[PDB]
């Protein structure tokens, strides 16, 4: 069952047999006559209240409603555009310690303007290094620049007036948001719930500047699930890497305790954060472990395949999860791949001038073990030859 | 009330039908016929919109009332399209017949519309319009 | 009832004719009878269309007033689509000699129900000489749901043994499309506040899980309270499932549900490994069955259509009873007499079989049949006692 709005041609003769059987008694309505304009007139009033009724029931829906009309009907939902952003950076200063530190720090790079974003300590620390997160002055695309070496804004006793940023990156930056591209992801969130699940806590964590991979705990740590007189799990950790950054994608735990507070709030167990209401949870980083790997046969392959097995192994371990073992196969797999089944070939992992390090191990099958808050990092790849072929 | 409502709104769709399908006598008999049917229809929308029992069925009924005025209000003013005369006193139907028509032997539609014995028909005599 | 306020007609009437003395007839009311009498009484006639079209183009805007064709619209710009026709599904055992090529287009058939293959056929038959397939029914709908476990190739190929046998269960999971009305309760549930939407949440992914057919909350009986006299509420998830189309009374065995319970919270649950939020521990129930005996008396006097149709409704609702629930004298006694007539002379009684004692079953005074948790009452015979009356 439906009923829309008349055309016009079948609504005024409507008019006209109900005016003319109700008021003439079934009189016909000659033309140029008073009734003449007495009916037509009464037809334009029927139809322009269907054509301003059409007219309004139309911004009542987003997909057409006009953008002034947009932005209400959307805030009051908790919908609103986003404005340009800042970039942002790590920075690396040094000096005496023991010096009086500021609150107003500002570093210029290149043409671009820095200022502080975290809290400074009152003090240099006592090793004198210190790491800080700045983000740019002016928001916009153009804060992503990658250089390296920057000057402090303002000389400050005792303290150098040369910084380095961390890998020279910058990322953030972007510009505000239009009309068309914010009609939708709002009709679009409108389809969407939220609910929880690991992957937007794992999701949420890469917003973070700088920020590439999130693993879980690995094999080999013992989690901690209670954390209470609780019958049900109640406590999440998990790790980060920043791999264009920092060397071997591991940071110094100034930056991971940041992120902790952030993401879990600060008292946690109270949902002061972006994480629910009655769970905690942590944000750690591990401490790079060295290792050196020597392949055995590759000199008599041809140049061109030599590089692929060396480039492909840096790679893989350069994203191994931390706290996982490193298996020879894994790596002799690699090779097979590319040089054939049939090929001589041989890997094995030695220690750098085969020291000890804490938190490494050999099993008898040759692999590498690992404990917990440790990762495998390549030191340097070499080439052995000890046979003869061809 | 559904039973009752559905039932008397069928019957009195038929009978309009049922009107359509005959020749009024005339213009007056013709509208009374009429009458009586808007006053049902009007009687049962009345009904069905008292405290917005059934919207949908209150529009629906609305519409088809002025469909049916505009049918029924044609055939009683233009199925035969009659007329009154004004004769100079009262004649035979037989004689009416030739004078207004031409035709003798169309006497037999006069019966119908006008009261008085045959050979007393007038002064004033219903016939239709003469459309040579 | 009405949204938009209307005033009394005898206000509006006056308000027309309040108007039409000021601008045109310049103060003076109507006489009695005369064109402005008309116009007025005209004007107000239009003047309820109005209100109705008015009304009218609000209602066919609101979910569950809206027509069926404009319903679907709104629910398509929420995410909520209708559910469309399913097929039935299962595997099906293949056996012949090894070499013998094998063709796409064969299929099967089980009791009147013709299958295909769902699945790129391999080339010929492997060494072993036996092949496993997936198989869908031609047809849509209920229909395609059996309960066999042995068939025949319909379609002959040299090589293939005339005989065809399915796995172990059975091909199930068909069913009809989905109408108008139940889409619209759907559509509204989801709209309306419900508190603990999370178990709503997972009673309802729990049924796209194959073979299943209903979800049950934990039934009246499943209530427990500590010793201190105050009610417990527990702070896990369960529910109970059946399997109406693939087990006999529809209850199946433990290793069966650890399955899905493992699936929908994860192992260890909790952990968010699983369909469940981060943090949510539940488990997921079977029942086991208790026997019964139903006589119906005093139903020699009704006519034979009477008798046949009341029997099916009770046979129907003892089989979709849920579990640890009691099944009383007075519930089958109601539906029966709602078809006879409030006047007529119908008892029912339940028995055990052989009169003999089971577990988890308990008869009280009024003749109800208690049943403890994890219990489902499983109709196992329905007999109505006979007599002579009306010779």
């Amino acid at each position: 069952c439906t009923i829309q709005r008349p055309e016009p041609q079948a609504l005024r003769d409507k008019i006209a047999t109900r005016f003319s059987t109700n008021v003439l008694g079934g009189a016909e309505i000659i033309p140029e006559s008073n009734e003449f304009y007495v009916v037509t007139l009464e037809y334009a009033m029927q139809e322009e209240f269907f054509a301003f009724a059409e007219q309004m029931w139309r911004e009542q829906d987003p997909r057409y409603a006009c953008c002034e009309n947009l932005v209400k009907m959307a805030a009051r939902r908790g919908v609103y555009p986003k404005p340009a952003q800042f970039a942002q950076g790590y920075v690396r200063m040094t000096g005496v310690p023991g010096s009086a530190l500021n609150q107003n720090l500002r570093f210029q790079f290149e043409n671009q303007t820095y200022e502080a974003a975290s809290v400074v300590p009152d003090q240099l620390p006592a090793t004198g290094v210190l790491v800080l997160r700045v983000s740019a002055v002016t928001p916009g695309p153009s804060g992503n620049i990658r250089v390296t070496e920057g000057s402090l804004v303002t000389p400050v006793p005792g303290i150098s007036s040369a910084v380095t940023a961390y890998g020279g990156n910058f990322c953030g930056g972007d510009d505000a948001e239009e009309c068309e591209p914010f009609r939708t992801r709002y009709l679009q969130r409108l389809q969407y719930e939220p609910r929880l699940t690991v992957e937007w806590l794992k999701s949420k964590a890469m917003e973070w500047p700088c920020v590439t991979d999130v693993f879980d705990l690995g094999p080999n740590c013992c989690s901690v699930n209670a954390l209470g007189e609780v019958e049900c799990p109640n406590n999440i950790e998990f790790y980060v890497l920043f791999r264009d950054t920092f060397d071997c994608g591991l940071a110094p735990q100034c930056v991971v305790d940041e992120i902790t507070d952030w993401l879990f709030g600060s008292p946690q167990g109270l949902g002061q954060g972006e994480a629910e209401f009655g769970i905690c949870g942590k944000v750690r980083t591990a401490t790079a472990v060295n290792l050196d790997i020597y392949l055995n046969g590759l000199s008599c392959a041809t140049p061109a395949q030599a590089r692929v097995v060396e480039q492909r192994i840096t790679d893989f371990i350069n994203r191994h999860p931390p706290s996982t073992n490193l298996t020879v196969e894994q790596l002799r797999f690699i090779g097979l791949q590319v040089l054939g089944s049939s090929f001589a070939f041989d890997v094995a992992i030695r220690s750098p001038g085969d020291a000890s390090q804490s938190g490494l191990r050999f099993n008898a099958c040759g692999d590498a073990e690992i404990d917990c808050d440790y990762k495998a990092c390549l030191n340097s790849v070499q080439v052995i030859n000890n046979n003869v072929t061809t | 009330n559904a039973i009752f409502s559905a039932v008397r709104v069928l019957a009195t769709a038929y009978l309009s039908k049922a009107y359509m399908e005959t020749v009024a006598s005339t213009v007056n008999e013709g509208l009374a016929q009429y009458d009586q049917i808007a006053a049902i229809l009007e009687q049962e929308a009345q009904i069905a919109q008292e405290d917005c029992h059934d919207n949908e069925f209150f529009l629906s009924i609305r519409e088809f009332s002025v469909s049916v005025a505009r049918v029924m209000v044609n055939r009683a003013y233009n199925s035969p399209a009659l007329i009154v005369y004004s004769f100079p006193g009262t004649m035979h139907s037989l004689v009416v017949a030739w004078e207004i028509f031409g035709d003798a032997k169309r006497s037999r539609e006069l019966e119908g519309r006008n009261t008085g014995a045959p050979w007393a028909i007038g002064p004033k005599v219903i016939a239709e319009r003469v459309r040579a």
